[PDB]
């Protein structure tokens, strides 16, 4: 079966409101094979706190994960999700803005 | 009601070689998880407070030992005739288990399975039958499970056809509350990734709102936009729902614009905001 690259859709629970509680998540979905690096970036560096989905798939057999973190913005810190799959030569990251 | 709702345990497995293979198991009512596996102790886990569905501790514990045994046997076969036939490693399995209560009450069964992301097979009423993709593989697990193994397919028709019915409404009843809830959106404006010069890219988000049905445009008084276009309904944590609605336009035809949401829980009172950006000062 071809190998499927994931795609990844950032998003947050709530309005950007510096200073207060807020959910970032991350939807990865689409991919093959199962073996696959998702992470939560702050400024860089990878989130511990984080809460996953177990693995499944949709009909087509191809693989999906939602991600999510509780966290706190300011204009200083900026968040992100990155991604490493086998038909990922780098990992892939995408932002995420107010 | 007139909707369809549906049960699936799902399974996937790697085998990387004879010596070495991982697992994962989860139950989910529609998309869903109410149920995940601890694969050291082969028990469930329980998600919510709802989750074990009006069934008694015993039958749920029958089920735990139902499905230790269950594994059991399937890694061993698999690893007899993997081993003696290694060059199919590394590989992985797919399986989707469960049922689909149709709008009249009717229960239909479903076990399906997937090689390296391919249909290898499936159970037809009483039938394994192959896919067309591959045969051969295919053709003798069919047969394996047709002619050669025990109650184990009278044991899975049991299960995917009165059992997990009956879990799933057990499911639906035991969490009556949850089931039924209502869950206001709420909504916000932000530009989008700039379409090209002189143009703008206006990006509406509607956030937390629970059931999934809900209608979301770009207005221009009563005109609906027809350029709207709707994103994938996302999942947020918590069982509510994410939705992007973004709208290109040219700058000088972006003022009077707004968005509109409609949802169950609004009582009648719909959501509206209208387009600001670079107007104000
Ligand atoms: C409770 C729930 C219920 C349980 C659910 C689970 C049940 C259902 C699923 C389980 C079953 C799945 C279906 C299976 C059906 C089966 O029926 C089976 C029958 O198919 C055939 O089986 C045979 C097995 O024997 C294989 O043959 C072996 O293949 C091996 C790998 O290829 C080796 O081949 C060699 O590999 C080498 C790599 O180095 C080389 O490349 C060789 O190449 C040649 O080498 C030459 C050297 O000079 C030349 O160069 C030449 O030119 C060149 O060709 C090549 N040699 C060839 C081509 O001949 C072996 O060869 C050796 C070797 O090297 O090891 C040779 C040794 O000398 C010999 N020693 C001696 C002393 O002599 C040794 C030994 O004797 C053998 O016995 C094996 O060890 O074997 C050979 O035997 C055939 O491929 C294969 O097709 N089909 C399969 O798919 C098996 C795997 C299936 C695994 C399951 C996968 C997914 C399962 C999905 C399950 C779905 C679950 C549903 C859930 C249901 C819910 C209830
Ligand atoms: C993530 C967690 C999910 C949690 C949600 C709960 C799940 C909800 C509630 C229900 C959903 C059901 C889902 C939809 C379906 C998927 C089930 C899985 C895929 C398949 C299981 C079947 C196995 C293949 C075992 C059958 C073989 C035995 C053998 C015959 C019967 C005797 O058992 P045994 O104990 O072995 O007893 C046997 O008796 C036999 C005598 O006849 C002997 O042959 C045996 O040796 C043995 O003694
Ligand atoms: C089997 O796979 C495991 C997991 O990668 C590996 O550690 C082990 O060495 C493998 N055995 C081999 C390659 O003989
Ligand atoms: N892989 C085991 C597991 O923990 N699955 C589901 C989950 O909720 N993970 C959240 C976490 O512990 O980070
Ligand atoms: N066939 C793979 C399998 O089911 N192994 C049993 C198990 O408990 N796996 C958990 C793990 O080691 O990942
Ligand atoms: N019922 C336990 C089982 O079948 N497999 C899990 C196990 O034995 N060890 C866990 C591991 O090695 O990861
Ligand atoms: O492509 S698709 O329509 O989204 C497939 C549906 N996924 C469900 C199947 C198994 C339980 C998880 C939810
Ligand atoms: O590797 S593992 O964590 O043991 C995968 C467990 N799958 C099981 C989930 C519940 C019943 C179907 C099989
Ligand atoms: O909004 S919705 O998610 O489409 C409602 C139907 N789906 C089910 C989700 C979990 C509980 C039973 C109902």
């Amino acid at each position: 079966a071809i190998q499927r690259t994931p795609k990844i859709q950032v998003y947050s629970r709530h309005p950007a409101e510096n200073g207060k509680s807020n959910f970032l998540n991350c939807y990865v979905s689409g991919f093959h094979p199962s073996d696959i690096e998702v992470d939560l970036l702050k400024n860089g560096e990878r989130i511990e706190k984080v809460e996953h989905s177990d693995l499944s798939f949709s009909k087509d057999w191809s693989f999906y994960l939602l991600y999510y973190t509780e966290f706190t913005p300011t204009e200083k810190d900026e968040y992100a999700c990155r991604v490493n799959h086998v038909t990922l030569s780098q990992p892939k990251i995408v932002k995420w803005d107010r | 009601s007139q909707e369809h709702v549906s049960f699936h345990v799902i399974q996937i497995f790697s085998f990387v070689n004879q010596s070495w293979a991982r697992g994962q198991g989860s139950g989910w009512l529609d998309e869903l998880q109410t149920h995940g596996w601890d694969s050291e102790s082969g028990t469930i886990i329980f998600l919510h407070q709802w989750s074990k569905g009006q069934f008694s501790n015993e039958e749920l514990s029958d089920l735990e030992l139902l499905f230790r045994f269950y594994l059991f046997g399937l890694t061993r076969e698999i690893q007899d005739h993997a081993s003696q036939d290694y060059s199919k490693y590394p590989f992985e399995v797919q399986v989707k288990a469960g049922c689909e209560l149709h709008s009249g009450g009717s229960p239909e069964g479903f076990f399906q399975v997937a090689f390296n992301g391919l249909d290898l097979l499936s159970f037809q009423q009483t039938t394994w039958v192959p896919s067309p993709g591959c045969g051969s593989l295919a053709q003798s697990v069919c047969h394996l499970l047709n002619h050669q193994y025990e109650g184990v397919t009278e044991t899975v028709y049991n299960l995917i056809r009165s059992t997990c019915p009956r879990f799933l409404l057990g499911l639906l009843d035991a969490g009556k509350m949850y089931v039924h809830r209502q869950v206001r959106p709420e909504a916000w404006l932000s530009s989008g990734p700039s379409p090209g010069p002189g143009r703008l890219q206006l990006v509406c988000h509607v956030s937390g709102f629970y059931p999934k049905p809900v209608w979301v445009m770009w207005m221009r008084g009563e005109q609906e936009q027809q350029g709207t276009q709707l994103g994938d309904i996302l999942p947020n944590a918590n069982g509510t729902w994410y939705l992007r609605a973004t709208l290109d336009v040219a700058d000088g035809e972006a003022a009077g614009l707004s968005c509109r949401v409609k949802h169950s829980s609004l009582e009648g009172q719909d959501i509206i905001l209208y387009w600001r950006g670079s107007l104000v000062p």
